[PDB]
């Protein structure tokens, strides 16, 4: 019966057991590392960021933009209509993944000051040049012409979507914890 | 220098499903926390580990908590800041004192017999008991030999095999008549120098072994991954071998 | 294969060894085959191509002897290669323009193929040989860039890197699997390092397969018509033996390359360059002028040619629900472009091996030489008008020739008689 | 930002028989160590190199004089003591000064026409004369559409081109009109600001002119070595190829 | 060769590709190879050491994905990958046991050679490249062993480096080229690494050509009779085709050297190595006991053995004028116990290829046998009273069993008849 | 005529250069390199040594012994008798190469106090235990067992020679010189 064509199926099943439990620890050694997979929130001193002034911090190896914003850029920000913008999701983990990109829901306060957000194009992952550059007063991407405006928000350029708001909050009166 | 007698404690972890003993591991870090730390680093393990699986298992904000009593350089800053669990414990306070990081696999406590290496086949490498033998081995009253010989800063100890040795202590030839020899290290541990939150008993004898075992878990954290990976292999290739001899057999009929 | 006399042991001690190991055979009947006699000094360029392996294998053992895989010493140890080591500077120049010197060879390599039909049976083996080949290059020199740890390294290695997060799906995990981490940082330099050494070997390992595919079908000549086999005396009519006919003229046009290439390296060896990689990577700074090597900026050109706004991207974002957008789409093209390359035995349909006798596809081939240098240098200019527009017309050649141009060919062109034999060709000249 | 015109400086180390001229290196070195090393460092050249043949070839106990100036942290000792030859000059002491090492080679000078890179394979690279653009590129007024409108803390030089610019320097569709951008140096240079010691002059162009050789060197002070280099193998393969070249001829010349 | 059939394209695939590339021909006739049908349990040591060389490359590429050579990082990294790397205890366990599988495999292979005479003509070739292999094995290790830069590691460095200090005239040339400097620093760990990932690609190759070597001549078997040639009948009659007679039995005793294997690696990791490479390299401080990897101990044991006081060393010295000292004797002691090796094909002159039928010859290897596992565990010990005799007395029958006892027995030994075919041995068996 | 005989030498001989050009520069770049070649002389720090203590220094990789001899070791080293020794050379760069093996030569003072020599056991480089080890008052190599004396001169074991005596001299009161 299948006595004698069973035995040289089971042998071979075990070998492409064999073979693939020696290979998933070849690649998974290559994924991140305990080292990597630890690191954990940090804290930024902003008592010193007079408006206008971007404060750039290295987290998780990237840039995180930190820009006091001044009335020229909340006015501008506010004046954007949505229908107006490329990508119109806050992109902030903050809030709901569902939010509007008001500038409203693009700042960590009310009153607008405070801009966080990563400074990683969303195109391929270069820094934007920030201090009013660009067509609307905002960050410039100099790798392929990205064009973000005084809230973060895209509005011309390769990008496909707003530069992402990292988990942020005001712990005291003068620090922010990113993370 | 050389070996020398170690005493053969029967730690959990030993075996081949042998097991660390997580609430030991926990006594052993506050061992190590409050005493051996004094003195001793141990740079190469990462705070956060204490949380990780295998090991003493803390919860992850008691370590966060653990870890700010360290005052650590931060990297991009470079001011002083408090601890994080991604930071190593601090290197060692005292600079003579070695980093205890891997120091239950840097010594063997079990040699010979004729160097033929048996014994450690059957016994295992033996550092962690010879950690306990060194902590377990300082004698109140040195031997007679140096009644008023012993070298100052230093400390006789039986089962220390690298220090010196007093001259009224060496045989006509050179050779040391000692047990063992003469430490930098004082004796570190006394009856309940802990105070262990369970009511587990602090003698030397019980710190002793539960620092020994939390030092073997710092040196070797993936110890028990190591033994389940083995075990699985183990199972796998004995099946494995089984159906290869079959076929093997049944292959070789249609020959001899 | 070709009919030829065999190797037969002379001494006592070839005796003796020919019974035991025939290494001395082997070597023989390869030095010796019979090559057609009409090969041109586009057939050089296999020996400069097996050249450059060599240098940068030999080059890069010893740089790496000195070097240092970590963020921290890897930029200032390629600076003590070029003051401290002794003869560093020269050194780490050969390799560095070395890279370029094997890849100027391989597109000359390759556009000799396309224009004789050296791709076209029975020499698809051959060709998917070297099309893998090709892959391994890139992928060594694009790890290579990033090792002195500069700021095109850094930048360079971000954006290269962020491509592959674009597939849909898997495209982030396939990113962070390569980086290993969230981002380019010491742990992707440290792999990167160790990969760059594995992969010439296997570079190697494939050249002797190349190697092997051509000597089983014979060299093919410019004139596409194969030696002669049905005796001895007509194939040596076709042919003379490698070497030291052909072995010699290849040493020669080697000498003559490493003249220039020497003088290169010698009196300008940064112009291939870029002055940003004497920089230091700066993970929150990016230089405002990043730009690819010359040798990748054709595929760069096409992978950025498609945006949101073209219209076939559009088709494509309409068709596929939004999961073909223009980032992955670029991406879909630049892979798609050398593909297509590499199916071009069975694109071009017609019968007719040299391009010598296809009057027609003279045109298209050559417009295709001069897309690719056009290619070569839209891709390191602005995406603005008209370089975005140049960028498209000319990403659409490429595809036009293989996918619509060499199959229409086949089944319309008026082909002219090619010689009788290789030996007819040679006495004309 | 974009590429921008440089002064077309005759350098004695270009053209390929080109070579450093060792006053002007030393020269060099004073402006560098008189006005420069006040923000800027140079953290990859081994001060040892003064001395080194094909630069400046200070003596070596002038060499072993200079580096005493420098403060430098021993490695192992941990406290501060005089610099040595063998340590590197210093980091930048200002943040955002770059790092002079390999200024010469990190900039290009010269760059297009349409992009095509012909300007370079003729006119080189153009790194020091960038660097010579810069220090002679700043005007006493600046361009006249910015009357009043210049950032605080930044200078307008003509050379730099990665600088921000007032908005009232854009056109309509946001491209700047000058000629250069702002920058965060203020001008270094100044008339007879160094005191040469063989009388050579020092006008801010025979400063700039001679720092920026110096500065040729530091980033690519093997330049001499490589270009004898050059021309040997260059000899060797001419000769090589001509014979090659008859070789093959009176070869393949029993054939054709 | 022996007769057996030839590869025949039957798929349409097939036939397409033999035209073209014959790999699979090649593989064909490969892996269906007349073996002696009568190999006992030593046969198998080739195929694990073949896996070895794979377990080694594959795991080494791994490790050096997070590996860093500089003397700062070295020993850190290595910690990094046993706490922190996803698998990285098993992969770093793996690799150094498995240097140690690597070797044991060896030693057995080759006595396995030395017992049945398969370094006896026509296999010589196949010897030599065999001893080639086993340098560059012996080479890879030892700078392997240095890149964790543990006390063993920097002291290790230390003492085998100053074994090339002592040739005359040119030792501290030759020492300062290997270190790079006045001492083992940097710089050796630099270029060692380099070499620790290069030489096992040298290696791969000389397989190659050892496996071209064995299968030009045929395995010899162990009766020493070579398989009968004069016909596809007899020829049958001794061999079975590699495939799947002996692939399946060599896979099957692979799975059980892999059960041990893995038994050690998952629950003895540390058995074979020595406490003190835990400990960071230090060039102010030399452990008490330092010993090498029980590989090397034979070997180490010659070299320390043949000391100032020793008869023959002191003839040496006042020979040569004392160039040759106690130091540099034993030196060449050492490479000369491997040279003899080596050359024992023409150190041999028995004409019986079977030691099996050698009754004299029998008990002389065994006692080498019994020689090189004395030679091991003195290697281990002091140098004092009685080892130092252990060593010489062990050392001396080393050279004795090549240069006079293998020379003098092929005129003296009365043989036993082999089998008249490897067909009537299988039988009775 | 030597027309069609020489271009076969002459470009095979080109050749012959032209590959041992390429092969030498692959050569020396493992000799030691200019930061190596650079290394000068050091200064130690000696005030805080009493007799009987070894200070152990670093110098180009390897260890430098500088002891303070107590009066045993003194007298000890001057004892022994030129022909008692196993290796009768100073081996001390500062005087000729031919000067003898006396206690007086193996120390840089008149006194016999300083003992300034390589911790480098010239039998295979390990480094020599110090304090008062070994069979002569000395040192010890635990290597393959070489035993010193009280003045680093070797006496038993493998070691051919003494411990090697560096270029080194007081340079004032506190401060030796070593290089
Ligand atoms: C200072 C007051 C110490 C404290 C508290 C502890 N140790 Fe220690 N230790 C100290 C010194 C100065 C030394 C060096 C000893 C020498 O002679 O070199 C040590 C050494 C050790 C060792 C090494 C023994 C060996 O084999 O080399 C071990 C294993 C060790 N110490 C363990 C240890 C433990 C577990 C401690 C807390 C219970 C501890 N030490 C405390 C100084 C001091
Ligand atoms: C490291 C890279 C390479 C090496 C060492 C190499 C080597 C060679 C050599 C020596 C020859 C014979 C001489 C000649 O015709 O020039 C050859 C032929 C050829 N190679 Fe390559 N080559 C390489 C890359 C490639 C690539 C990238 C391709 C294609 C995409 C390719 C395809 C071919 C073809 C089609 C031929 C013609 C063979 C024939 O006419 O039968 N090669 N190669
Ligand atoms: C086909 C083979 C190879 C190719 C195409 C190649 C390409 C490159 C390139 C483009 C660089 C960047 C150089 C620079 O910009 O400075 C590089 C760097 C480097 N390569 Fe390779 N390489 C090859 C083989 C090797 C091998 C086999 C090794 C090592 C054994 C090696 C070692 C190095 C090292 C150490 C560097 C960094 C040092 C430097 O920048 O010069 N390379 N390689
Ligand atoms: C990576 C190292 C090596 C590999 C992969 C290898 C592989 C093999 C294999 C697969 C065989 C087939 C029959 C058998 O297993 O005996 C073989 C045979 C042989 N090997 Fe190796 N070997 C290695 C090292 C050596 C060494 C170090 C020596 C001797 C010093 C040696 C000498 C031989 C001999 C004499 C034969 C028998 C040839 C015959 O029967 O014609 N090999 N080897
Ligand atoms: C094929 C034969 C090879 C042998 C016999 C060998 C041997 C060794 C040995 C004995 C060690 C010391 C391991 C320890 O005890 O800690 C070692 C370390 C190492 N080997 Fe290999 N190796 C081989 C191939 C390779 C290859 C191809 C690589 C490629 C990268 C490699 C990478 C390493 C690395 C990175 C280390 C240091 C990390 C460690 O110690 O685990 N090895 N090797
Ligand atoms: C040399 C070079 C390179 C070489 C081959 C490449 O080919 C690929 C390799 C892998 C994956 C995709 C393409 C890509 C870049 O490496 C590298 O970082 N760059 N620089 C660069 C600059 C701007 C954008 C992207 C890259 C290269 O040119
Ligand atoms: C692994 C090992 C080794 C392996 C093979 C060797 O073979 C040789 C290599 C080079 C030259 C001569 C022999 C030598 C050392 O390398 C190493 O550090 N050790 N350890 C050691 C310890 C004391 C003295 C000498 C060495 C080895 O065993
Ligand atoms: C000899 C081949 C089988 C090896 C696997 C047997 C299981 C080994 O198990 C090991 O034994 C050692 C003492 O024997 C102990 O020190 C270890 O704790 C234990 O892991
Ligand atoms: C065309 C291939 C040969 C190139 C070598 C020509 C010699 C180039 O020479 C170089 O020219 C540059 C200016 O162009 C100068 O900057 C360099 O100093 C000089 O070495
Ligand atoms: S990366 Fe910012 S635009 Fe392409
Ligand atoms: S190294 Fe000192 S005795 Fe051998
Ligand atoms: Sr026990």
């Amino acid at each position: 019966g299948t006595r004698r064509d069973f035995l040289y199926y089971a042998t071979a099943g075990a070998g492409a057991v064999a073979t693939g439990a020696a290979v998933w620890p070849l690649i998974n050694q290559m994924n991140p590392s305990a080292d990597v997979q630890a690191l954990a929130s940090i804290f930024v001193d902003v008592s010193s960021v007079e408006p206008g002034v971007q404060l750039t911090v290295k987290f998780l190896g990237k840039p995180i933009f930190i820009r006091r914003r001044t009335e020229a850029d909340i006015e501008l920000g506010r004046s954007v209509q949505l229908g107006q913008l490329v990508d119109t999701n806050a992109r902030n983990a903050n809030i709901d993944a569902g939010a509007e990109a008001t500038d409203q829901n693009r700042t960590l306060d009310e009153a607008g000051e405070w801009l966080v957000m990563w400074g990683v194009c969303t195109h391929l992952g270069c820094v934007p040049i920030g201090g009013v550059s660009g067509d609307f007063g905002g960050w410039f991407c100099p790798c392929h012409g990205s064009h973000y405006d005084s809230a973060g928000r895209i509005r011309k350029g390769p990008a496909p979507e707003n530069l992402p708001i990292p988990l942020a909050k005001f712990i005291d009166e003068t620090t922010i914890q990113l993370g | 220098a050389g070996g020398g007698h170690v005493e053969d404690v029967p730690f959990s972890f030993e075996g081949p499903f042998g097991t660390f003993d997580q609430h030991q591991l926990q006594r052993g870090l506050q061992v190590y926390t409050e005493v051996c730390a004094a003195c001793h680093g141990m740079k190469f393990v990462p705070i956060r580990s204490l949380s990780e699986p295998g090991g003493p298992e803390l919860p992850e904000d008691q370590v966060r908590a653990y870890a700010t009593q360290f005052t650590v350089t931060d990297e991009e800053t470079g001011e002083d800041r408090e601890g994080k669990p991604t930071d190593h414990f601090p290197h060692s306070a005292l600079e003579n004192a070695p980093d205890l990081s891997l120091m239950a696999k840097a010594r063997a406590g079990f040699h010979g017999p004729m160097g033929t290496g048996i014994s450690q086949l059957f016994n295992g490498i033996g550092g962690p008991e010879y950690i306990y033998s060194v902590l377990t081995g300082f004698p109140e009253e040195p031997p007679k030999c140096a009644e008023g010989h012993e070298p100052d800063g230093f400390y006789y100890n039986r089962a220390f095999q690298n220090g010196s040795v007093p001259d009224t202590c060496k045989d006509a030839n050179g050779v040391k008549t000692t047990a063992g020899s003469w430490i930098a290290m004082p004796p570190p541990l006394m009856d309940d120098l802990v105070e262990y939150a369970d009511g587990h008993d602090a003698s030397v004898h019980a710190m002793a072994e539960d620092v020994s075992a939390f030092l073997m878990w710092a040196a070797e954290p993936k110890l028990m991954a190591r033994k389940q990976a083995g075990f699985t292999a183990v199972m796998f290739l004995t099946v494995l071998s089984v159906l290869l001899y079959l076929t093997n057999k049944r292959l070789w009929a249609g020959v001899k | 294969g070709i009919p030829h006399d065999h190797y037969e042991p002379r001494t006592g001690i070839e005796k003796w060894l020919h019974s035991r190991l025939p290494i001395v055979a082997l070597a023989y009947d390869t030095i010796m085959i019979p090559t057609p006699r009409n090969l041109n000094w586009m057939w050089i360029w296999g020996v400069v191509l097996a050249f450059c392996l060599v240098l940068q294998i030999v080059t890069g053992i010893v740089l790496a002897m000195h070097y240092t895989p970590h963020v921290d010493l890897a930029f200032a140890s390629v600076e003590h290669i070029m003051r401290n080591v002794n003869g560093g500077f020269m050194l780490r120049y050969l390799h560095a323009n070395g890279a370029s010197l094997f890849f100027i060879a391989v597109y000359l390599h390759i556009f000799r193929g396309l224009y004789y039909g050296s791709y076209k049976a029975p020499r698809e083996v051959t060709w998917i040989v070297g099309m893998l080949i090709y892959l391994a290059m890139m992928a060594t020199a694009f790890m290579g860039y990033v090792l002195p740890w500069g700021q095109m390294s850094f930048w360079g290695a971000t954006v290269i890197t962020g491509l592959f997060g674009a597939i849909p799906g898997i495209g982030h995990s396939i990113q962070t699997w390569l980086l290993g981490g969230p981002a380019v940082d010491n742990a992707t330099l440290n792999r990167f390092f160790s990969l760059h050494y594995l992969l010439p070997f296997v570079i190697a390992a494939l050249v002797a397969i190349h190697i092997w595919a051509f000597h089983s079908t014979g060299n093919n000549n410019p004139t596409g018509v194969e030696v002669r086999r049905t005796s001895k005396a007509e194939a040596q009519k076709d042919t003379v033996p490698f070497w030291p006919y052909f072995i010699i003229k290849d040493v020669f046009a080697l000498a003559v390359v490493l003249l220039v290439f020497f003088a290169i390296v010698g009196f300008m060896p940064n112009y291939l360059g870029h002055p940003d990689n004497y920089i230091e990577a700066n993970p929150l700074s990016t230089p405002a002028h990043i730009v690819p090597e010359w040798y990748f900026l054709p595929f760069y050109a096409i992978l950025r040619a498609f945006t949101a706004d073209v219209w076939v991207v559009q088709i494509a974002n309409f068709i596929s629900f939004g999961i073909i957008d223009a980032k992955f789409f670029g991406v879909l093209a630049m892979f798609g472009a050398i593909l297509v390359m590499a199916l071009v035995p069975w694109l071009d349909t017609s019968p007719v091996r040299s391009g010598r006798y296809r009057p027609m596809f003279k045109i298209y081939f050559w417009l295709l030489a001069a897309d690719f240098v056009i290619l070569t240098w839209v891709g390191a200019q602005q995406t603005t008008f008209p370089y975005d527009w140049i960028s498209l017309i000319a990403s659409a050649y490429w595809f036009a020739y293989f996918l619509v141009i060499l199959p229409i060919l086949g089944a319309i062109e008026k082909p002219v008689a090619p010689p009788a034999t290789i030996e007819e060709d040679f006495n004309a000249h």
